[PDB]
């Protein structure tokens, strides 16, 4: 697991919050050589945002990182670990009394202001389970629909770092149909508040992990270019990579052109990613020799990504499959040698490749391994209806034998008793 | 008339990412205004970002209105604006009825 | 995109065209009746014991 | 578990399954390949050597488990893959006979329904 062509400077640029620490740490993990770099970049931002839970984690890896780098031929700043810790520990108690003296006031908006400060500084220190609850109680101290949303957005933010995606979606489903179906029209012709652009960033990414790549594409394709850089979940440069490769695999040729290629909504995101754009195009243009050539060499980088690692087979393979169907179906008889180099492989390989797909998949075609050709195999309608009718009738006859004897055995009270 | 000169500079520059944003915003401002030649200068350049985009049904109608503004006043683009009204109807894949 | 109803024999450099049309209704319709009887008779067997 | 099987005196029948799996393996090939080599088959079925391949081809055919044939000259197996088109008396007779057995079955049920006629009330 490694790729040299990787820019960590950009990887950190578009992200923030915990997402910076989570992604930087996943890169350092699966990508060595750039573990020298990746652990230094997690360290620096952990020292901001009053964070000890992550420093004790991250810096401990820096030691074992440099330890293994001395096997080819930094120090625990405990002066700082104390400094941020007591600073943070007492800042909790300040915000504690701030909320407790906001609760003594009995103001609806002032207590929600307190709550949102508490959850923030418990997030800061790496504490998730505590940070979680602060926003939950902020539901009670509300009035408007916007207040029940502006908290429900935060509710999700944390349930992403926690990795309970089931509750990510439970509160997106609530937040979506909260203000009478998103204020009806969307704030009268183009909204300054890009809100659902976020709500579908999560509704998708939650499904991404949950294997529903088609349901994920539906939520990631609707992602408009109003929200762009939302660093605490997923960048727009990834929304293109993620939702594009998702649809590609699970979408037919028809929905592609319509809901992917010629749709302006998502078109802007494709512009951002020129390589992702070319593979979606070369699929539809049916120039497969290149289509996969591109995708293979992208696999190296896309694996090192945090959220696109765990679907790198089911997607990549499902696309290959899709194309293999789409290449052949039009032909009644196709030369395998042409199809071979077209799918970056060998003749013999192609032979077995198809074989499996014949049995399982919808490749209704046989193999002539003598001259290495693939012929389309279509059904003799007549034979079919005849064939089965005999067989079904013979099954019906067999059960009729059985339930005639079964009428007899019960009629005679036939059974082997125990005692 | 400010958005006219903005669409005129980026038509010389070839910035389709801003031009698309500019034309969409110069249709809400197209309402609260009297009536100059300029109201066709933006429509012809706006139709060009629906030929480029692909949706020829939103370029076709754009080039009919821009052609009409050069019809009333000056006609430097009227001789080449009809080229985009006809090119639309053919590529509209249905029209085939220009003149 | 499914405008031209046809398929290609790449080896022979030609195009056989969709056309071979016959009574596909009889067989497909009877197919259903055959299926319903299959599920039906077993429902009558599972009644008695 | 040679013991467990031979304990029950049904070893042999368990070894008939060993052979029916070889015959299942080849039965699948019909659905995928339509022209295949003896050597290819020998390598894919696991029997090894083109004879062992050609063997079960013959037997399965001779018996009538698979529709296939051999071109020894090249050394290839061609899968006919095609039985009957329901276009003759052959079916017509079987259609007559298989049907008469369903009517035979109705005759029994009709008598068995009349059996229930005479017994007590409700």
């Amino acid at each position: 697991v490694e790729n040299p062509s990787l820019d960590l400077e950009q990887y950190a640029a578009s992200y923030s919050g915990l997402m910076r620490i989570e992604r930087l740490q996943f890169i350092a993990d699966h990508c060595p050589t750039l573990r020298v770099e990746a652990l230094k970049m997690a360290l620096s931002f952990v020292q901001r945002t009053f964070n000890v839970d992550m420093y004790e984690e991250i810096h401990r890896k820096l030691s074992e990182a440099t330890r293994e780098l001395q096997n080819a031929p930094p120090a625990l700043d405990t002066a700082w670990v104390e400094a941020t810790r007591k600073k943070a520990l007492l800042k909790l108690e300040k915000l504690d009394t701030d909320l407790k003296n906001y609760k003594g006031n009995s103001i609806k908006e002032s207590i929600r202001r307190g709550h949102d400060d508490l959850g923030d500084h418990y997030l800061d220190c790496g504490d998730l389970s505590n940070a979680l609850k602060c926003y939950s109680r902020a539901r009670d101290y509300c009035t408007s629909a916007k207040h029940v949303i502006n908290m429900c957005l935060n509710v999700i933010k944390v349930s992403v770092y926690l990795q309970n995606w089931s509750h990510v979606l439970s509160y997106v489903s609530k937040a979506e149909s909260t203000p009478e179906i998103a204020e009806q029209r969307g704030e009268r012709d183009s909204q300054t508040q890009a809100i659902l652009t976020k709500l579908k960033c999560a509704a998708g990414l939650a499904e991404l992990a949950a294997r529903k790549y088609k349901q994920a594409a539906k939520c990631l394709l609707l992602a408009s270019f109003d929200h762009c850089d939302f660093p605490e979940l997923l960048s727009p440069s990834n929304v293109a990579i993620y939702g594009g490769l998702c649809a590609l695999a699970t979408f037919d040729r028809q929905e592609l052109q319509r809901n992917v290629i010629s749709s302006s909504s998502f078109k802007l995101f494709l512009e951002l990613e020129p390589q992702v754009r070319d593979i979606i195009f070369k699929f539809y243009e049916s120039k497969y020799a290149s289509c996969l050539k591109m995708l293979d060499e992208m696999k190296d980088n896309l694996l090192l990504d945090m959220y696109l690692a765990p679907h790198v087979r089911t997607l990549y393979t499902q696309i290959r499959n899709r194309a293999l169907i789409q290449y052949f179906s039009p032909y009644v008889s196709a030369d395998m040698h042409r199809m071979a180099a077209a799918f970056n492989t060998t003749v013999a390989a192609l032979e077995d490749e198809l074989t499996q797909l014949i049995l399982e998949g919808l490749i209704s075609a046989r193999v002539d391994s003598h001259s290495k050709i693939l012929y389309a195999r279509d059904v003799d309608q007549r034979s079919t209806t005849f064939e089965k009718s005999l067989l079904m009738g013979k099954e019906f006859q067999r059960r009729a034998k059985a339930m005639m004897l079964r009428a007899a055995v019960l009629r005679n009270q036939i059974h082997v008793k125990s005692p | 008339e400010i958005y006219a000169l903005e669409i005129q500079m980026y038509t010389a520059q070839k910035n389709n990412k801003k031009l698309k944003a500019l034309y969409e915003q110069s249709l809400h401002i197209k309402s609260a205004i009297p009536h100059p030649l300029i109201m066709g200068v933006i429509r012809e350049c706006g139709g060009k970002m629906h030929l480029r985009e692909g949706e020829f049904e939103k370029a076709h109608t754009d080039f009919f209105e821009a052609f009409k503004n050069y019809d009333e006043s000056g006609s430097p683009r009227r001789t080449t604006c009809l080229k985009y009204l006809v090119l639309a109807n053919m590529l509209m894949k249905s029209g085939i009825n220009p003149f | 995109d499914n405008t031209i109803h046809g398929r290609i024999d790449q080896v022979n450099q030609l195009l056989e065209l969709d056309h071979q049309k016959r009574g596909g209704a009889r067989y497909t319709a009877l197919d259903k009746w055959t299926n319903q009887l299959n599920s039906l008779n077993q429902a009558v067997v599972s009644k008695l014991a | 578990h040679s013991e467990t099987f031979t304990r029950d005196n049904n070893m042999g029948l368990v070894k008939q399954c060993l052979s029916s799996l070889y015959k299942k393996n080849i039965q699948r090939l019909t659905k995928t390949f339509l022209t295949l080599s003896l050597q290819d088959m020998a390598s894919r079925v696991q029997l090894s050597g083109p004879q062992e391949a050609e063997k079960y081809v013959l037997h399965m055919i001779e018996d009538g488990e698979i529709f296939a044939s051999i071109n020894q000259k090249d050394g290839m197996v061609s899968f006919h893959d095609n039985p009957e088109k329901y276009n003759n008396p052959a079916m017509l007779h079987n259609i007559d006979q298989e049907m008469l057995k369903c009517i035979e079955l109705d005759e029994r049920l009709k008598a068995m329904d009349q059996e229930i006629t005479v017994n007590p009330q409700f």
